[PDB]
RNA sequence: CAGCGAAGGAUUUGGUGGAUUACUAGCUAAUAGCAAUCUA
């Protein structure tokens, strides 16, 4: 049943966001005097 | 070109083992050569890039030894459908040829190493390598009974090897290309034939002198000799069969083929012969 | 414009090397 | 300080002024012979001023976990087989020998199917012949070849039953009121289905059929059904051995395509669902292991000219199960349209909503979707259009992102009029209008 | 080579020496405050005295400029000429200039630093001698007129080649020009050495960390479609991530967290690299915002991990280190958040490491896998090692109630794992 | 069999065969003496021109060759030949039947290691003559002291001592008193190469698992260790122009460059030579120079150069990767076909089993060039397959 | 459009290396020294 285990392993894979060329181009506008943790969650919103 | 990658008869020519690709994986099947005495189940190589590089019928549970390209000799019974035992060397080098005498299996490696295994003990007995033999792709045990002295190894250039000293005792001028058949005919002669040439030559294993040259009229794929040296049937690249009848007699230095067999259909389509057997 | 990955024309220079002929002494 | 003293240099005594190189390591003009340890120290300082002392020797001798693992590794990605699922955005796909290159086709290759077990590829087209090829890498040869006179073929399928997996039928059909069924026996015994058992008015052409498995559900006896797409909304389901009309399922609109989903129930029992799409975009699902009754009716979000539905990720009609316990529920469902838009639904959650939203709508190729097939693992979908040249894309999923490195501008895809995936080898066959099946191998499998 | 080439080389060597009046005027009119016609008539005493005033203002703002008043801004330096002392005195005053520049990189929004580094521009010629450190220090300020001014008077280095159409221009360089500047590999090595000196002398400020992280993740984004450029780029940005994680600033630590999370979601890194990355993350974790970013970073870095071996028990050293930085309440609370992060493979590895390495905290793994939902292979591996736990040690109520949860959901799967190894009646006789 | 029409002249098209070559330095220029079967060939390292070919073929294959200033020492079957300008000046017969397989030359001493783990020391007669000529003593490395001798070197300022690198150990002999001064501790894997560093009394050892040890031969310790996993190390070289780089050479054909000062890895040249023919067999920095000469068993000899750094202030941290410079080469497989290109007997076309068509010069070996296989454009304008 | 068509194709350009005469090694105060140095 190893083929069934391999199919459930490739079946339990969830859709993710991939990095593009221009997934992070619109961050320079608001890296001005914001805090670095706000930058981290602004990046994590793009990644998710 | 032919789909059958490897193929060999059992001794007495009653079954044929053949490795063909099946949708990117090798498969090894056995067919009876006469139905009056299909076989629809194969051994499947489960990896897409593992493939059989040589195969040899053992002689009595009947089995094949399949020399793979990952440093393994698989031993596969044909009535059942599993590899019964997996010989392995210490390496990942593909193995270029195997042979056996009795229960004593010998094999050559792509790193020009010699390995010896025992089919009765399932153990790697010896591992060595000898100088000035560096592109080996054939070995053949010269038979002397249960003594397995004198290997006969080819690299485009046949060399006779004493295994007690692990050294070369004769050197034969081989060919200009890698040797593809290297087979012992009598207790004093061996035939050899290379890749992409239509010339066999029979050497005297005691002196080094070439007795005769046998000339096919197309590039030789396989050969078979009858068990008493009286006839040699080679099968060529254009799908023909050529029989040299009594080649070891006095057409004096080089002999042509005596008989030539080809197969056509009822149409005019010429089907090719691969891998015949003579007795 | 990107940075300019151009190769210079290479000439060898005069280097000093320790030779080991002074690393052997004889006894009286 | 030192791990050895040799007791010979102390009693050696060298000259200095005999050669010009040692003539420089004097400290006076009266020194002519010096001791050995002195002489060793003089030329040690001389060696140090020829090659100056670097900082790596006396600087150091041998939270740093990342720095250490970077200084030891040389490759930085997953190696070969510890991946088990495809990397997105870059394929790994070699080209093999063109499968029908041994024996050419005299028409556009209209349908194409691999065998479920054997290494066989069946091609067929409007030149009313069907050819089987033993495929491998190097030499794709022709097994056999059967020319049905006066019957151009449009769909041809390897059927292999679930009970004994020993039948190996080929069902083939075109724009005719019959459908042939060749029983594979290696003369050739073929039969002809030409009776709709009272239902000939609603089935005037046997072109669009699909073959599937059905369970009796009072015995555990399966049998194959062929499913014919008819005129009004009709799907006529009939037995694949006796040809008896079993049931019929009518959708409301212009029936354009349909697919077969299976779902397991218990040990040795499964259920067959027919999924049929209107031209407008509304989808019916019929349970047909009972009487052919609707269990779900939903609507495709967007989509106005709908040409092709497909499921994938489990056992489709093109990745068939050889054994009844290996039947899987399909995860993905792609509805491909006339504008080239392919909605993609994820049926692990989109069986409940009844207006389900797609997980992505692909838009990469711009003319009419005529093939879309799922790879047997259900990680690639293959969009293909027979309208312009080279219109084929392989979209990776779950990520729903098209592979950007294949096909290139120099792939000889042609005008892609059929496509097929191998059930085991990871291997595409792509048939174009010139009569050529081109063959590729995906090196992930 | 040619004579005009060799003479261009000797001009570039003798760039700063004033050999007549016209070269002295063209070379002394390069100011950072005044225009050329005023700057050519000013003296050294005038610009020194108001630069010393501005250094007193800058020093009462930040008291680390007083030693620059001792050496670089003293009154012996009015008469100190740059190109009259040897290479050793030159390297002494050039690391003095580097110290001043990476100290005053943060202060570039307030006019005392402009009037103070005016004297480094006009006495020590740092716009043409120490120019790489000047560009690298004020790179953050590229939308501002002070970077416009240093670009107008700068002589541009060969690594900074793409700014050559924005020199003596009225419009600032754009962000896409900044990403094209950072996209080089030699520029990346240069900037990481600059950051290494920043991290060493403890001058990393948050506007710099924001700009640096933005340009780094844009470099990774630009190179996200060629694996050979990503593979050239990995031991540069992971090395600078290690050197940012090896410092004390919470801001630079979460800058490294951002770089690591973007880089691991851009390409599938090795398992051992990801584990050593989480070890370097946890080995200096002291803040709270750093803890928030560190938990999110370790979750995403374990999420982006494929193949046979994604959800093993993480080993004993790294699991007890992760325990000492994050106890049970922290992990359970963070999973109870309504924003729903994706913590699947990491939480599976965590519970399997608890079952191999703790063997007391099993009620908490019942509560947390009651909280978040997992996949079939995740819960299959969880119940297989719980089966092995039952067969190694005596089976008490916490393991029993865990199997009651694994019976209350997906009992067919626990039957499938018992039939793959064991039996259901034998397991009920066990517990 | 000797002939009476044709007499042997030369064997052209050969550059190396994977014996580790020797470099030598006349004045401020460098020459590179590479073995081609039974002759060696001296090349001018500034332009890779063939200066000299050894005058007679040796009775067996040359197996270890070194080069001091004007003289080249080539060890074949039993004996060591001392050659100047190709023409052999002296022949040192060893008193054994064992095959000499390593040698070093320092001072008045030539030291030649055979394969029965004996070492033969030869001495000059008077320190003004040119080469060591008379027999002096014999040294022996027995099985208690160390394994098979894997290298034989003399690291500098060591008054008449010899570092013998065995497969597990490092011994240090005094070659005047015949004594074993110092035997180090063992090494947990078999060491394959050795190279003396330009740092004082430091040797660098390369193992059969992937690590470079930096042994300090006076303290008896190891200074540092560099790990290159799953790579057998076949060469070691040091940069000596004020940039502390090390270059290791890996038998899968790779040349890896390390900074020793800041402990980073500068660059990797992958597939610099064929693994099937031995990988990179000898790589050495011409000293004081940023150029490194590699040679492999695939009949090829290359040079790589380091351009000066692209950052005008940093430099030491922005190291531009090594680029390719001149190289000589021939066929890596035996040739399959032969033709003469013209009636003047100047060029000859030559095709081999390694699928290359070379055009070899019978007049000047620099003119030998590989015929290129870069296809033209299609005549109509369609695509080529 | 047809046709050609292997994980892309075309055009243009900067730099370097090798050939463009037929391969006997660098320096110097040269029958030899040096090349770590010519000088006491």
């Amino acid at each position: 049943d190893e083929e069934d285990i391999a199919l459930e392993f490739i079946n339990g894979e969830k859709k993710d966001k991939l990095v593009n060329m221009n997934s992070f181009t619109s961050m320079f506008d608001n890296i001005q005097n914001v805090q670095m943790d706000t930058f981290f969650d602004r990046v994590m919103k793009v990644l998710t | 070109d032919s789909p059958v990658l490897q193929s060999a008869y059992d001794p007495s020519g009653q079954y044929l083992c053949y490795v063909t690709v099946a949708l990117d994986k090798q498969r090894v099947g056995v067919q009876p050569t006469q139905r009056a005495t299909w076989n629809e189940n194969f051994l499947y190589l489960e990896d897409s890039k593992l493939k059989v590089t040589c195969l040899k019928w053992v002689n009595d549970t009947v089995a094949i030894i399949l020399g793979m390209n990952n440093g393994e000799i698989w031993l596969y019974s044909v009535l059942a459908n599993e590899v019964t035992y997996k010989f392995t060397t210490g390496n990942s080098y593909e193995i270029k040829d195997i042979d056996l005498m009795g229960n004593q299996l010998w094999c050559i490696d792509s790193s020009d190493a010699f390995y010896q295994f025992d089919l009765l003990q399932f153990k790697l007995l010896q591992h060595f390598r000898i100088n000035n033999c560096v592109q080996l792709n054939k070995l053949t045990i010269v038979p002397a009974g249960d003594s397995v002295a004198q290997l006969l190894v080819a690299s485009h250039s046949i060399s006779l090897i004493d295994i007690e000293e692990k050294k070369v005792v004769m050197t034969f001028p081989g060919h200009v290309s890698p040797v593809s058949t290297l087979q012992v005919i009598t207790n004093e002669f061996f035939i050899s034939g290379a890749e992409g040439d239509r010339f066999l030559n029979v050497y005297d294993i005691h002196s080094g002198m070439t007795k005769c040259v046998l000339v096919a009229e197309s590039d030789i794929k396989e050969l078979s000799h009858s068990g008493q040296a009286d006839s040699i049937a080679v099968t060529t690249e254009d799908g023909s069969l050529e029989i040299f009848v009594d080649p070891l007699v006095s057409g004096n230095k080089s002999k042509k083929s005596s008989k030539k067999i080809q197969i056509v259909s009822k149409d005019g389509r010429k089907v090719p012969i691969y891998n015949a057997f003579i007795n | 414009p990107k940075v300019v990955r151009e190769a210079k024309k290479v000439e060898m220079t005069e280097a000093r090397a320790y030779n080991a002929d002074a690393d052997t002494a004889k006894a009286a | 300080e030192a791990a050895w003293i040799d007791s010979d240099d102390e009693k050696i005594k060298v000259p200095i002024l005999v050669t010009n190189k040692t003539k420089k390591l004097r400290t006076s003009y009266n020194e002519s012979k010096i001791n050995g340890v002195h002489y060793i120290n003089r030329l040690r300082s001389q060696f140090e001023k020829i090659y100056p002392r670097p900082k790596w020797v006396d600087d150091e001798s041998d939270i740093n976990a990342l720095t250490k693992i970077l200084s030891t590794t040389y490759n930085y990605k997953d190696t070969l087989s510890n991946s088990k699922l495809l990397p997105p955005k870059k394929l790994d796909i070699v080209r093999l020998k063109d499968a029908n290159a041994s024996h050419p086709s005299h028409s556009a290759i209209q349908s194409l199917s691999f065998h479920p077990s054997k290494p066989l590829l069946l091609t067929g087209g409007y030149d009313k012949t069907l050819r089987i090829y033993h495929i491998d890498g190097k030499t794709n040869h022709l097994v056999t070849s059967l020319h049905l006179v006066g019957s151009p073929i449009q769909t041809c399928t390897f059927y292999t039953s679930l009970s004994n997996q020993n039948q190996q039928n080929i069902f083939t059909a075109g724009r005719r009121r019959y459908m042939h069924s060749w029983d594979l026996s290696l003369t050739a015994k073929i039969e002809k289905f030409s009776r709709l058992y009272g239902h000939e008015s609603t089935q005037r052409s046997f072109e669009n059929f699909k073959v599937a498995h059905l369970q009796n559900s009072q015995t555990n006896s399966v049998h194959g059904i062929v499913l014919l797409q008819g005129n009004n909304g009709w799907i006529n389901i009939l037995h694949s051995t006796s040809g008896l009309w079993l049931m019929g399922c009518k959708i409301e609109g212009v029936i354009t395509d349909f697919c077969i989903d299976y779902q397991p129930i218990s040990r040795g029992k499964f259920r067959t669902i027919l999924i049929a799409v209107n031209a407008y975009g509304e989808v019916w699902e019929f349970d047909l292991n009972k009487n052919g009754h609707v269990i779900r009716r939903w609507k495709d979000q967007g989509g106005v000219g709908i040409t092709k539905i497909q499921v994938g990720g489990g056992t489709t009609t093109t990745c068939p199960a050889l054994q009844i316990s290996k039947i899987k529920q399909n995860r993905w469902l792609a509805v491909g349209s006339e504008s080239g838009f392919v909605n993609l639904y994820d049926r692990n959650n989109a069986m409940t909503s009844s207006t389900p939203t797609p997980v992505a709508a692909l838009d990469q190729l711009t003319t009419t979707i005529s093939n879309l097939q799922f790879s047997p693992d259900g990680q690639i979908l293959c969009m293909a259009s027979r309208a312009v040249k080279d219109a084929l894309r392989l979209v990776h999923l779950p990520s729903c992102s098209v592979f950007s490195n294949w096909p290139t501008s120099g792939t000889p895809l042609g005008k892609v009029t059929s496509v097929a995936f191998s059930p085991s080898g990871g291997l595409l066959a792509v048939g174009n209008e010139q009569g050529k099946v081109r063959l590729w191998k995906l090196n992930h499998y | 080579s040619s004579l005009s080439d060799q003479l261009a080389q000797v001009a570039s060597n003798n760039a700063t020496v004033a050999l007549d009046r016209k070269r002295r005027q063209k070379l002394h009119s390069a100011s950072l405050i005044y225009n050329s016609k005023t700057a050519a008539t000013q003296d050294y005493d005038f610009i020194f005295e108001n630069a010393s005033k501005a250094l007193e203002e800058l020093s009462q703002i930040e008291p680390k400029f007083a030693i620059f008043s001792r050496t670089l801004f003293s009154e012996s330096s009015i008469s100190l000429d740059r190109n009259v002392q040897t290479k050793e005195e030159i390297k002494d005053l050039d690391n003095a200039i580097n110290a001043y520049l990476l100290l005053a990189s943060s202060k570039w929004y307030l006019a005392p630093t402009l009037h103070a580094t005016e004297w480094l521009v006009r006495r020590f010629q740092i716009h043409v001698k120490n120019t790489e450190m000047l560009l690298l220090s004020t790179l953050n300020y590229y939308q501002t007129p002070v970077f416009k001014r240093i670009l107008s008077i700068i002589k541009l280095p060969p690594l900074f080649n793409c700014l050559s159409n924005f020199v003596r221009s009225e419009k600032p360089p754009t962000a896409l020009t900044m990403i094209k500047l950072f996209n080089d590999m030699d520029f990346l090595k240069l900037y990481t050495s600059y950051l290494d000196q920043c991290i060493k002398h403890n001058a990393t400020y948050t506007n710099q960390l924001l700009f640096t992280t933005c340009c780094f993740i844009n470099v990774v984004a630009f190179n996200s479609n060629n694996d050979e450029k990503l593979n050239q780029l990995v031991p540069i940005l992971l090395e600078i991530s290690a050197k940012l994680l090896a410092s004390k600033s919470k801001d630079c630590q979460i800058a490294a967290h951002t770089i690591l999370v973007v880089f691991a979601t851009a390409l599938p890194l090795k398992k051992t690299i990801i584990l050593a990355a989480m070890e370097t993350i946890l080995s200096n974790l002291d803040a709270k915002e750093a803890k928030h970013s560190a938990l999110l970073t370790i979750c995403k870095l374990f999420q982006t991990l494929k193949g046979q071996g994604n959800v093993d028990q993480l080993p004993s050293k790294i699991f007890k280190l992760f325990d000492s930085k994050f106890d049970t309440v922290s992990i359970l609370t963070f999973l109870d958040k309504e924003d729903k992060p994706v913590c699947d493979k990491f939480i599976t590895s965590y519970t399997r490491s608890i079952a191999r390495y703790d063997r007391s905290k099993l009620n908490i793994i019942l509560s947390l896998l009651k909280k978040i939902r997992l996949e079939r292979y995740e819960v299959r591996l969880i119940i297989t090692d719980l089966i092995y736990l039952s067969e190694i040690l005596e089976d008490k109520s916490q393991l029993v109630e865990l199997f009651e949860y694994f019976i209350s959901i997906n009992e067919d799967l626990v039957l499938k794992c018992l039939k793959s190894l064991g039996l259901t009646g034998e397991l009920f006789e066990i517990r | 069999k000797n002939s009476k029409i044709f007499s042997p002249f030369r064997i052209i098209g050969n550059v190396s065969n994977g014996v580790p070559f020797a470099t030598g330095t006349l004045g401020s220029t460098f020459y590179i003496v590479t073995c081609v079967g039974k002759t060696f060939q001296i090349y001018d390292a500034n332009t890779l021109h063939l200066l000299f070919v050894s005058e007679k073929e040796t009775p067996s294959s040359i197996v270890a060759l070194s080069a001091h200033f004007h003289y080249v020492y080539a060890a074949y079957e039993n004996k060591v030949g001392i050659y100047k300008r190709g023409i052999e000046e002296h022949l040192l017969e060893l008193e054994t039947d064992a095959n000499v397989e390593h040698l070093c030359i320092f001072g008045d001493y030539l030291c030649a290691s055979t394969d029965d783990n004996s070492i033969f020391i030869y001495k000059k007669s008077d320190p003004q003559d040119k080469y060591p000529s008379e027999f002096y003593t014999k040294l022996t490395v027995t099985e208690i002291q160390g394994g098979e001798i894997v290298s034989l070197q003399h690291l500098a300022t060591y008054l008449n001592k010899l570092t013998v690198v065995t497969k597990s150990n490092v011994l240090l002999f005094n070659v005047r008193t015949g004594k074993l001064v110092f035997t180090s501790n063992e090494f947990p894997d078999q060491i394959t190469t050795a190279e003396p560093a330009p740092v004082l009394d430091i040797i660098a050892l390369g193992t059969v698992t992937g690590e470079v040890i930096m042994f300090n031969m006076r303290k008896g310790k190891r200074i540092r260790t560099i790990k290159i996993p799953q790579s057998r190390i076949s060469s070691l070289s040091f940069r000596t122009d004020g940039s502390s780089h090390l270059s290791v050479g890996t038998s899968s054909g790779d040349l890896i460059f390390y900074d020793l000062d800041r402990r980073s890895r500068i660059h990797v040249l992958k597939n610099i030579h064929r693994e099937s023919y031995g990988g990179v067999t000898q790589a050495t920095f011409l000293n004081g120079q940023p150029i490194i000469v590699t040679s492999g068993g695939d009949n090829s000899l290359k040079e790589y150069v380091f351009d000066p750094s692209l950052s005008q202030g940093s430099g030491d941290v922005v190291v531009q990767p090594p680029r390719y410079l001149r190289s000589r080469g021939g066929h890596s497989q035996p040739p399959s076909y032969i033709a003469f290109a013209d009636s003047q007997s100047h060029f000859m076309l030559s095709a081999s089993k390694d699928r290359s068509l070379w055009s070899f010069s019978l007049r000047k070996d620099a003119q030998s060039q590989e015929m290129s296989q870069r296809l033209h454009k299609k005549q109509d304008g369609g695509r080529v397959g």
